[PDB]
RNA sequence: GCGGAGUGAUCUACCCAUGGCCAGGGUGAAGCGCGGGUAAGACCGCGUGGAGGCCCGAACCCACUUAGGUUGAAGACUGAG
RNA sequence: AGAAGGGGGACCGGAAUAUCGUGAACACCCUUGCGGUGGGAGCGGGAUCCGGUCGCAGAAACCAGUGAGGAGCGACUGUU
RNA sequence: CAGCUUGUUGGUGGGGUGACGGCCUACCAAGGCGACGACGGGUAGCCGGCCUGAGAGGGUGUCCGGCCACACUGGGACUGA
RNA sequence: GCUCGUAGGUGGUUUGUCGCGUUGUUCGUGAAAUCUCACGGCUUAACUGUGAGCGUGCGGGCGAUACGGGCAGACUAGAGUACUGCAGGGGAGACUGGAAUUCCUGGUGUAGCGGUGGAAUGCGCAGAUAUCAGGAGGAACACCGGUGGCGAAGGCGGGUCUCUGGGCAGUAACUGACGCUGAGGAGCGAAAGCGUGGGGAGCGAACAGGAUUAGAUACCCUGGUAGUCCACGCCGUAAACGGUGGGUACUAGGUGUGGGUUUCCUUCCUUGGGAUCCGUGCCGUAGCUAACGCAUUAAGUACCCCGCCUGGGGAGUACGGCC
RNA sequence: UCGAAGGUGGGAUCGGCGAUUGGGACGAAGUCGUAACAAGGUAGCCGUACCGGAAGGUGCGGCUGGAUC
């Protein structure tokens, strides 16, 4: 889902300066939303393998951008792992 | 290690037949009196007397520490 | 042996109601936590826990073997297992 | 599976005066009680290491699994 | 051949060596090695050299030279620079 | 078989620093014989002596940052995100519709029906086939429908609703090399088959009868069980094929189709032509190929990564190991 | 104390033989069939299941490395 607003919510909660939408902070934040609403859903409907591999997708991408985001700032990384969840 | 360091060293030798150059990592241990360095933290190291069964490094310098 | 009418479940077989009993050791199921693992898992290791027509073994319930008894202590028992 | 097969086991002394662990007296505070903390006396328990001593034998008497391998039948606990 | 190690890895205090060192010892930590192949199995003396090949390479270690290991098999000490 | 991704390998433009890789010089070392040039001596050669090369390397000092690399920065082109539109049998769940077959009940009704190249087994006469009306039940969704669309692959259309994936187009709104491949590893994965419960109209291995034939354990006919269906698991195999691994750059054209956008010819109504992007077919230039053929959707020209082969059987079999 | 050799024990690994038995290769001029190469007389292959003296046959799904309008 992710409608136009509930994007912007979290964009706003998490960006960088008033309209940052492609940092890895920003990305982050709306692949683990993505995430998210995608696992509640799996949880019904338990064969839909065509959406479970957009959210392994998603989990790859976020994965490859949680690491990029760690090697370039341990700070900005320790945030937003905090912010967020890790294990 | 109780007064000792591991360190991660690398070096780069080419290869015999094919000609690539590749990269081959290392792994010694190093004296350390005063034991104070974590992940990372770069280390210069020169090699010194079997100072134990197998320890043949002592710590020089700490530069470029663990960010 | 056959028939008629009665007597017996105080022995024994099964069942119903209401009570009682099972020394002492051992093993360590589920479930519940913690950590590891991952995106989540599945799974894994530590604890806790104390299951079972579970194990060893007295009381108790049996009766596999052997010896004795065999005008017996006893019309079915004793000793050692 | 207690598979099998091995090793140790007695006494005296020291460690050892909180050695360790059990409980917690005298004596320590407060909303004063059948109250709380510290405290460690006296009394019990277990284990280990080192040294020594005795005997033919240290599980000491009584007590207290024999074990392994191949087949047949019945899956098993039970019943007769 | 996918998990290997407990004097094993390190430290401390002694002992030992011509000499550093778990080389040995008493105590403390939980560490050290492994997919760049440890651990395990098969095979083998290594090199300068020798042969073949235009070369790269492929085979080989015999004369000779350098070293290493051994002296019936297995183990140990002493004399002595 | 496809996809993801661990290590690993590899990587856009630009600035500064180091000088590790790179390279130059110098010094030490690289034993001798033996290998080679040039000579000297055994009457010559073999043999031997001398001078120089060899000793591909290593250590040390002193020069360079042209490329790789370390560090510190910067940019947007790669890549990702943002906003607005677009198409779709992408997927899952739930409800529901019609045709048809079969079966059941009743009516009409009598002697055949079915089947083949020909027949017979078979069904009916105890009322069959056929016809009408009603009901029960499972499976599959004609027309649209195609050369089309979607999906990593396998695969995907009766209708409606709910949830959800991906892609394309446009602006350049944002980050700033965050990219490519991927050993192992993980997930997905036609049909057949396996476990548990349900369901079973039709078809249909096995099986049975008939028929053909010398024989017919088949092709043909009559039947008929598992299965095909649903729910949750397992299995992980196909000519799972484009017999062509993934990514990028470049290399004439001609002609269809699909989704967009864009000015113009803007009414020449034409929804045609022109420009661009993403695909999907065919024909065709160069080039490649043994040939067939490929040819911008390459099997052409190059780079990076992974997988695979070294004659045919034995054999994708034995043993061992994992599931 | 350590310590060669030796003894006791359960294992680990590599070979040899083995009654009997399975499949393979080659032989001759044997017996039983014609499964493939033509539309090979029922098109051929691929995975699986079942069956049968044997090659093979049948079902399910896929390919043309065949044809048809
Ligand atoms: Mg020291
Ligand atoms: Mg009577
Ligand atoms: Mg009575
Ligand atoms: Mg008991
Ligand atoms: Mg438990
Ligand atoms: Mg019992
Ligand atoms: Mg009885
Ligand atoms: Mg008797
Ligand atoms: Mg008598
Ligand atoms: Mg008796
Ligand atoms: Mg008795
Ligand atoms: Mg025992
Ligand atoms: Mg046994
Ligand atoms: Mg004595
Ligand atoms: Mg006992
Ligand atoms: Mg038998
Ligand atoms: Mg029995
Ligand atoms: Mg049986
Ligand atoms: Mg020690
Ligand atoms: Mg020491
Ligand atoms: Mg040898
Ligand atoms: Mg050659
Ligand atoms: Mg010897
Ligand atoms: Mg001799
Ligand atoms: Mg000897
Ligand atoms: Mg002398
Ligand atoms: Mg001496
Ligand atoms: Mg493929
Ligand atoms: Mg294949
Ligand atoms: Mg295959
Ligand atoms: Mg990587
Ligand atoms: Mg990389
Ligand atoms: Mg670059
Ligand atoms: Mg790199
Ligand atoms: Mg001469
Ligand atoms: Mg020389
Ligand atoms: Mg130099
Ligand atoms: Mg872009
Ligand atoms: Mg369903
Ligand atoms: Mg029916
Ligand atoms: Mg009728
Ligand atoms: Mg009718
Ligand atoms: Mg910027
Ligand atoms: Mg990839
Ligand atoms: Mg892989
Ligand atoms: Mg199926
Ligand atoms: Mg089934
Ligand atoms: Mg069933
Ligand atoms: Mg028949
Ligand atoms: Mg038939
Ligand atoms: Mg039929
Ligand atoms: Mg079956
Ligand atoms: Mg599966
Ligand atoms: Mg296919
Ligand atoms: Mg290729
Ligand atoms: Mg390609
Ligand atoms: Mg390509
Ligand atoms: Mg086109
Ligand atoms: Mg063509
Ligand atoms: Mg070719
Ligand atoms: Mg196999
Ligand atoms: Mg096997
Ligand atoms: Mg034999
Ligand atoms: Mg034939
Ligand atoms: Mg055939
Ligand atoms: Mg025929
Ligand atoms: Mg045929
Ligand atoms: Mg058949
Ligand atoms: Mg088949
Ligand atoms: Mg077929």
């Amino acid at each position: 889902a992710l409608t136009a607003e509930q994007k912007k919510e979290i964009l706003r909660s998490y960006g960088l300066h008033e309209t940052d939408t492609g940092s890895p902070e920003a990305q982050i934040a709306l692949l683990t939303k993505r995430i998210a609403d995608l696992t509640e859903h799996l949880k019904v409907h338990k064969h839909d393998h065509h959406s479970r591999r957009g959210l392994l997708l998603l989990v790859g991408r976020r994965r490859r951008l949680i690491k990029y985001i760690s090697q370039i700032d341990v700070e900005r990384y320790r945030s937003l792992i905090e912010r967020l969840g890790l294990r | 290690m109780q007064k000792t360091i591991v360190v991660e060293l690398e070096d780069r030798m080419r290869h015999p037949l094919y000609g690539k150059i590749i990269r081959t990592t290392k792994k010694v241990k190093a004296h350390d009196e005063d034991s104070v360095a974590g992940i990372g933290d770069r280390v210069s190291l020169m090699e010194t007397r079997p100072l134990s069964a197998t320890k043949r490094w002592r710590l020089v310098e700490i530069l470029e520490k663990a960010k």
